[PDB]
């Protein structure tokens, strides 16, 4: 149910084809890099949503 | 998808719409002449042989030119014969507004033109405006326009 | 590629072209040692195109150094496009976000010619179009593994 | 406007004129027709009272006219649009309090030259880091037209406020409108009553909608949009939202509720978005080397946006490569060899009624008389994945 209708706590319209994520702690516009441990491939996500 | 839409009586989003036609009584080849004086400063006389629009501006208003202003002031074609006795009005030269060119010398074009002086660069009716309630109605009836004072006190 | 999934690459010999965009402006020929065929323009075999993703410590967003080094004749556009005048060809790129470069500036190979993504979410997500002749594509892919420019 | 010309008022045309009449009314006895003669101070001295007297006497029925338009119509003055944009202003970090970027916050560009405005006061709420408003230009003019992420400095360093840039491309920046336009929009006002034409229609939901939209009006369209089953008493409104795409449902709603209360009662009103149609143009021109290639590639460009304007489209008609050259062959400066559209040196039918043509890329192929062959390709639509 999470389409561009939706506002993330960020305050901007989640576009669920972003490079982003929802932290529950960190604050807004933290820098994450994430790293699949299957491929050892690294995305960096900006923490817009909770 | 696309949706119907069936009459209605009265919805507010054509009541923005329907003032369209708005008669404008302003400046136009035709609201030129608009303001007319009455007899307070009006001369009647009489057309006698001899007479014309030129003798009656050089003799009552002293400017060969000024006919206009008595052809205006009579709504007359000057080019259709006026009968001999008929009461024409000549305007005093004592009572009239002065046709003198308003300019404002300094300005960022040099020289220009102004018929009002209210409606030019020099109108400040909006400079140092706080939108206040309090301040536009001073402004609508005096035109204070600063206040005289700022004090903390 | 718009099919195939992205995939990391060390030089030109291993990529896949892309697609055929926007009327198809896009020609196939078969080179010496790329894995591939090899996507250039309409009438100019020399100016290949290409479609790639930059990243930097697995950031998207990172800054696009300059492929080549010229003047800078044409930036913006409906897409975000940055045009360099080498004076032997023209270096094109495609998909730019906050552009640094102004018309008629000096830039040289490595220059910071933009950011890949706003930050302020501006579609928050795309590649990287490219327009250039072999041996500066070669070159520029050679520079961003290696850091040498 | 067309108005006849009463009388000749052509500096020149008065002298030479006045001396042949003289010569003629004399019987011969002035000779003197020299237009740079003996005579040429006074027949130029009365020439020049007579063409700025006449200059003026053959303003009458131009001056009724526009009277008239001006007065019982009240029509207003276009002395030109500003610019709007849609901003977009990120915090540094989420406050425990609401943030507010006050009204009138000057945001401009790298350059600094161009400068935008904030409409309003805009309120990004508490843990929010975010807000968006619209801009509007400094001064009117079409140079304020930007493209979006093209507006990012501002110059008052405001406490937590990290960046601003625009998500919109800044539009509907003009200098003034034409005349024709404007002769249109004075004629509709006159014939507008009780909307019973496709035409009537058109107009009414455009004026309604905003400058820059498009509407297309058929009657007995259902909602299978067949027109081999027609059905009496219905109004298919296609729409062109002012950003020159298919039409928001919100926008739909809008021109369905101004609509309501002016439709026939009984008959059902459908309203429903717009189709638009992909034109890939190729160009093989011959160049005259008045003008370089770059040159002559934005000259052809601006040249086909201008015909591509929905606003100089008709919907559902067909486009036609004659016209379409015709409008590159204006630019100047170059002769057409060769022109394709999608594939075909063939005239394009729409798909339906209601499809409006937008162009997306042109190829270029630009040969002058040295033998320089300039070949470019532009994509002009906002493809990301380009």
């Amino acid at each position: 149910g999470f389409d561009s209708s939706d506002l993330t706590a960020n305050g901007e319209r989640f576009n669920p084809e972003g490079i982003t994520a929802a932290h529950e702690s960190l604050p807004f516009g933290t820098l994450v890099k994430v790293t699949w441990a299957v491929n050892n491939k690294s995305v960096v996500v900006r923490i817009n949503d909770r | 998808t696309t949706q119907e839409f069936l009459s209605k009586n009265k919805t507010i989003e054509s009541e923005l719409l329907d003032l369209l036609i708005k008669p404008n009584t302003d400046d136009s080849i035709l609201t030129r002449n608009k303001q007319a004086i009455a007899d307070r400063d009006l001369f009647d006389i009489e057309w006698e042989p001899g007479q014309s629009l030129n003798k009656l501006a050089t003799e009552y208003l002293g400017d060969s030119f000024a006919w206009q202003i008595i052809a205006d002031a009579n709504g007359i074609d000057p080019t259709k014969e006026i009968d001999i006795g008929a009461g024409l009005k000549v305007p005093d030269q004592k009572a009239l507004e002065n046709s003198i060119k308003k300019f404002i010398v300094n300005s960022p074009t040099g020289k220009q033109l102004i018929s009002d002086a209210k409606q030019s660069i020099l109108n400040l009716i909006g400079v140092g405006d706080s939108n206040t309630e309090f301040s536009k109605t001073l402004k609508d009836c005096i035109g204070k326009v600063v206040n005289f004072s700022f004090d903390n006190t | 590629r718009s099919g195939r999934t992205v995939k990391k690459i060390t030089s030109l010999q291993q990529s896949y072209e892309h697609w055929r965009g926007t009327g198809g402006y896009t020609a196939y020929k078969q080179l010496s040692g790329f894995s591939s065929p090899v996507s250039y323009m309409k009438g100019r075999p020399n100016q290949l195109v290409y479609d790639f993703i930059l990243q930097q410590n697995g950031n998207q967003s990172c800054p696009v150094p300059s492929p080549a080094s010229g003047r800078v004749v044409a930036t913006g556009g409906s897409n975000g496009m940055v045009k360099i005048d080498t004076g032997g060809g023209e270096v094109r790129l495609l998909h730019m976000s906050n552009i640094r470069v102004k018309p008629g500036q000096n830039v040289i190979r490595g220059t910071i010619l933009g950011t890949q993504a706003s930050v302020g979410g501006t579609s928050t997500g795309t590649h990287l179009h490219i327009e250039a002749n072999q041996f500066i594509l070669e070159s520029y892919v050679q520079s961003l593994v290696t850091g040498n420019w | 406007l067309n108005a006849p010309q009463l009388v000749v008022d052509d500096y020149e045309q008065l002298i030479i004129d006045s001396l042949v009449h003289t010569n003629v009314v004399s019987n011969g006895e002035f000779t003197d027709l020299d237009a740079s003669g003996f005579m040429r101070p006074f027949a130029g001295t009365m020439a020049y009272a007579g063409s700025e007297l006449l200059y003026k006497a053959n303003l009458a029925s131009i001056a009724a006219a526009k009277s008239f338009f001006k007065n019982v119509l009240g029509v207003p003055e276009d002395t030109g649009t500003k610019a709007t944009t849609t901003l977009q202003f990120g915090l540094s970090a989420s406050l425990s309090t609401d943030f507010i970027v006050p009204i009138n916050f000057q945001v401009s560009d790298l350059s600094g030259t161009l400068r935008f405005y904030t409409i309003g006061n805009l309120v990004i709420p508490a843990g929010a880091t975010f807000g968006t408003i619209e801009a509007i230009a400094e001064d009117i003019g079409e140079k304020y037209n930007v493209s979006a992420n093209f507006i990012d400095q501002y110059s008052t360093p405001l406490t937590y406020l990290q960046y601003v840039t625009n998500i919109r491309p800044a539009t509907n920046g003009r200098s003034g409108e034409t005349i024709d336009n404007l002769i249109e929009r004075c004629a509709q006002i006159i014939r507008i009553r009780n909307p019973v034409s496709a035409l009537d229609f058109e107009q009414l939901a455009e004026l309604t909608m905003g400058e820059g939209s498009r509407c297309k009006a058929i009657g007995l369209l259902g909602i299978n949009k067949i027109v081999t089953d027609p059905q009496p008493g219905v109004v298919h409104l296609f729409l062109l939202d002012v950003n020159g795409n298919p039409a928001d449902p919100v926008t739909i709603s809008t021109v369905g509720a101004t609509l309501q209360p002016r439709i026939m009662l009984g008959t059902r009103l459908l309203i429903s978005p717009m189709e638009v149609l992909n034109i890939e143009l190729e160009l093989i021109a011959l160049s005259d080397s008045s003008k370089t290639f770059q040159q002559l590639a934005d000259d052809i460009l601006e040249a086909l946006k201008v015909f591509f304007n929905p606003a100089n489209l008709t919907p559902g008609e067909p486009v036609l490569i004659e016209e379409v050259k015709f409008a590159i062959r204006s630019v100047g400066g170059l002769s057409i060899s060769y022109l394709q559209m999608n594939d075909n040196a063939i005239n394009i039918p729409m798909p339906n009624q209601w499809t409006i043509p937008r162009f997306s890329y042109i190829g270029f192929e630009l040969t002058d008389s040295e033998g320089t062959v300039y070949r470019d390709n532009v994509v002009t639509v906002t493809n990301p994945e380009e």
